[PDB]
């Protein structure tokens, strides 16, 4: 209804109010309800991939009886420590294409989550994400002489709190505090990694149709929430004290760099599908894959 | 709600069956893919270690303590009538010992009589395979006095005033340096300085104090001390089967039927201590012997 | 969400006691398994959002009493208004001479 | 000794780092 | 959010069951729960 113009009952019994009676709000409010209805499908991608790599070792820490190659604690700091900040930013993002011109969604025909965002970010994204993850957490174990072979079954023995014997294969003997602190210091870069992947999700997931160059980088929110989000973990290693207090450890310089690849394997992977559902419309890459 | 099984459309679970097909060729090439990639990028990580020397030793600086008799808890309760209760202990025992009877060093092409005095540590090349396989001091359990665990009390072990070791944990390269001639803690129950890394074990607390009044330590050449001679370690795979220092204290007068509490303090230069890992160079009990 | 954490859950409470691990830990990892699964964040990453989209309305007098309101209006296929007021100005007013 | 790590410096120079990240993001939503 | 609290309350009751099985159990399940409610109760503050 319209603020000034309009009846005290009708306006109360309305949704919304129009101030300055524009009737032109409208327009502009469409507009937003199909951009905005677009920005969170991109929204709820981000922070719902960051969940396979989340609870995927875990799932192998009681498959195969290995070290927990990730702390709960971390999780936190990434569905909501590091992640919110970028996932605020997708918001402010642009529309791809002039949406004025489609036709109105059907709410049958197309949903919010579709199956196909799913498989997009559980079935490939995430599963990716995770990879990248265990490679580091092996990577770090050898790198003091536990070889990924050697690490199976290790579980048991590992979390006894009065074991202090441990033979790793190198041959050496490891008190609980010890092996516990290198498992704590092995947590923090999960949590980096996971920063180091997340940054390739977050691109792709800025658009759904065009090319990443071809959308342009101009969202000044996207842009600080990165430099934030890896401040923010960077520090999270290195303050004095965090491996006693959250039990997050420093992190050793070559140990950054450990899935930079993994990352941008991620950010080739969806742009070339990107270009691909670009040049050809048909179905199959756009029905398997169009979330 | 659940009709999925078949639709009209030959749909099975909501989905064509020639598409399935489709579906499942992507996700197993996929998969195989990703697996192929994170194998290889593991391959790589396996070339950047060394075979002899692990490439990161800074957590294990502090070198550990550990106990025979592996407690549930570091306490040791039971019987000295019963044989039983302390049956299990014993089992501990046997195992540990099985590989360090004269018999078992049969080959004398893999073994070298080191002495039997303390004498110069003795460094054994650059940590290379230019050299061949190392040689390994010897140690009979001679060696360990009234607690030889095949000699006098062959099964008995100790049935009452039970006897209970220390041992060094096994580290790659570590040069023990023993301790100056003065040191104001330091309580001279031996003249050794030159040639041995002295364990003394105390109640701490003041009623466990007064609780034990005296205990014996046995040595090699009857001294309280780690050999230098045996160390440096060379790694397992440099030197198979290399037997660790083992050093023996058996308790003298003690309390029956009440908890006490020993603590068992390495000393020397090259050792550090946590108040937060109990055992790292540091060493803590829970015994009682009750009837 | 629930539907597939339930499957992964149940499919690993499965392969739980296939492998030797107790009844009493299986269902910690069922419970467990589909709790990490559960978002958490993302509740007040959406809500901000929406508020910030609305923001923008009121920078334009455009008002919602409800919040979850705003996508409304883009989500729409049919329309109708009220020619008085609403489309007229409700004024006489000169018209053609 | 081999067993020994500058951690301090790395520690000091992550510190650095994030310092520094966070000022440049802030220019950046702070442009005029 | 009433999603959401379904899991505190499970993250709640799951710990009660961890620490009368084990010994000193972690207290990893049990810190969830509670973020997990903080952030409906401060997701209300903000909302209202
Ligand atoms: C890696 C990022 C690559 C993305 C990219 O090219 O981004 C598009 C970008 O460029 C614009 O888009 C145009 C589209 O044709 C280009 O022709 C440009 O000449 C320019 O008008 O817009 C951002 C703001 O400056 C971003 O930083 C980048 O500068
Ligand atoms: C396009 C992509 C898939 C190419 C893949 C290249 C990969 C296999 C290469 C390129 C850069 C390499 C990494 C560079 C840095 C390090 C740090 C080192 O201490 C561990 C190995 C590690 C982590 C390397 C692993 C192998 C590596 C990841
Ligand atoms: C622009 C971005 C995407 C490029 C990649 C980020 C790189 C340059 C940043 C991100 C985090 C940074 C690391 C954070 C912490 C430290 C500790 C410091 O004592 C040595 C450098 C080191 C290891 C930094 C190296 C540079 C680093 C890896
Ligand atoms: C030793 O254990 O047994 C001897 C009996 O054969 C005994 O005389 C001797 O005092 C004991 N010594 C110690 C240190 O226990
Ligand atoms: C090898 C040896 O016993 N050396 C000691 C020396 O440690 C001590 O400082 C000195 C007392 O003045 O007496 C010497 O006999
Ligand atoms: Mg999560
Ligand atoms: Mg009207």
């Amino acid at each position: 209804a319209m603020g000034i113009a309009g009846s005290d009952v009708s306006k109360q019994a309305a949704d919304m109010i129009l101030l300055d009676d524009n009737f032109a709000s409208i327009v502009t409010g469409v507009e937003e309800g199909r951009l905005i209805f677009d920005n969170l499908k991109k929204s709820i991608a981000y922070t719902l991939t960051s969940n396979i790599p989340e609870i995927t070792p875990f799932l192998i820490f009681i498959i195969a009886n290995i070290p927990l190659p990730l702390g709960t604690v971390t999780i936190l700091c990434i569905d909501l420590g590091t992640d919110m900040v970028p996932a605020i930013s997708l918001a402010y993002e642009q529309a791809e294409s002039d949406i004025m011109k489609r036709q109105p969604r059907n709410p049958k025909t197309d949903k919010l989550v579709n199956e196909q965002l799913i498989s997009m970010a559980y079935g490939q994204i995430g599963m990716i994400q995770a990879l990248g993850g265990f490679f580091t957490y092996f990577v770090i174990l050898a790198e003091n002489g536990f070889l990924p072979i050697h690490l199976l079954g290790l579980r048991v023995n590992w979390d006894d709190r009065w074991i202090n014997d441990v033979e790793d294969s190198y041959g050496q003997q490891w008190t609980y505090e010890q092996r516990k602190i290198v498992e704590f210091t092995c947590h923090t870069p999960f949590f980096v990694t996971i920063v180091v992947v997340q940054w390739a999700d977050l691109v792709i997931c800025k658009t759904r149709r065009n090319s990443v160059f071809q959308q342009g980088m101009k969202n000044k929110i996207l842009i600080f929430g990165l430099f934030e989000e890896t401040a923010l973990a960077a520090f999270l290693s290195y303050c004095p004290g965090m491996g006693v207090a959250l039990r997050m450890y420093p992190l050793k310089p070559t140990w950054w760099f450990c899935a930079f690849p993994y990352s941008l394997l991620i950010f080739v992977y969806d742009e070339v599908r990107k270009l691909i559902i670009r040049r050809r419309p048909g179905g199959w890459v756009e029905k398997e894959t169009y979330y | 709600k659940k009709f999925i099984w078949n639709s009209e459309k030959k749909e099975f679970l909501g989905r064509t069956g020639g598409s399935w097909f489709k579906i499942l060729l992507f996700y197993v090439i996929f998969y195989g893919c990703l697996a192929g990639i994170f194998i290889g990028t593991i391959q790589v990580m396996l070339l950047t270690i060394s075979e002899f020397k692990p490439t990161y030793q800074d957590r294990v600086a502090p070198p550990g303590l550990t106990q025979i008799p592996q407690s549930q808890k570091t306490e040791i309760s039971f019987r000295p009538n019963d044989p039983q209760s302390y049956e299990s202990y014993v089992v501990s025992i046997v195992r540990f010992l099985e590989k360090y009877k004269d018999l078992a060093q049969k080959d004398d092409m893999i073994f070298e009589d080191c002495g039997n005095v303390p004498s110069e540590l003795k460094e054994r090349g650059e940590y290379n395979n230019e050299r061949g396989e190392r040689k390994v001091c010897r140690f009979r359990l001679e060696w360990l006095g009234n607690c030889s665990g095949l000699n006098d009390e062959t099964y008995g072990y100790k049935d009452g005033k039970p006897c209970v070791i220390i041992k060094l944990n096994r580290v790659l390269g570590f040069k023990p340096k023993p301790p100056k001639n003065e040191s104001l803690e330091t309580y001279p129950v031996m003249k050794y300085n030159p040639y041995v890394l002295p364990v003394h074990c105390t109640g701490k607390r003041d009623e466990d104090k007064e609780k034990v009044g005296t205990m014996e330590y046995f040595g090699l050449g009857g001294y309280p001390g780690f050999p230098l001679q045996y160390y440096p370690y060379y790694g397992k795979l440099l030197q198979p089967k290399y037997l660790q220092p083992l050093m023996a204290v058996q308790f003298t007068n003690l309390t029956m039927d009440t908890e006490i509490r020993i603590e068992c303090k390495a000393y020397g230069e090259n050792i550090g201590y946590s108040e937060k890992d109990r055992f790292q160079g540091r060493f803590d009990v829970k015994i009682e012997v009750k009837s | 969400i629930t539907g597939v954490a339930v499957f992964l859950g149940v499919s690993f409470f499965i392969l739980s006691l296939i492998l030797e691990y107790t009844w009493l830990e299986a269902v910690i990892f069922l419970i467990g398994i589909i709790v990490a699964n559960v978002p958490e964040g993302l509740l007040a990453t959406v809500t901000v959002c929406l508020t910030l989209t609305a923001k923008r309305m009121a920078r334009k007098n455009c008002l919602v009493k409800n919040l979850e309101a705003v996508e409304t209006l883009g989500s729409t296929s049919t329309i109708c208004s009220d020619k008085t007021g609403t489309l007229t100005q409700n004024r006489m007013t000169v018209a053609h001479m | 000794d081999p067993f020994y790590y500058d951690y301090e410096t790395v520690r000091n120079g992550g510190l650095i780092f994030a310092a520094l990240a966070f000022i440049v993001g802030l220019i950046i939503i702070l442009s005029k | 959010s009433m999603l959401l609290w379904i899991g505190a309350i499970l993250c709640f009751l799951a710990y009660g069951i961890q620490a009368a099985t084990e010994e000193e159990p972690q207290n990893d399940n049990l810190y969830l729960g509670v973020v997990l409610s903080a952030v409906v109760i401060i997701t209300g503050c903000f909302s209202y």
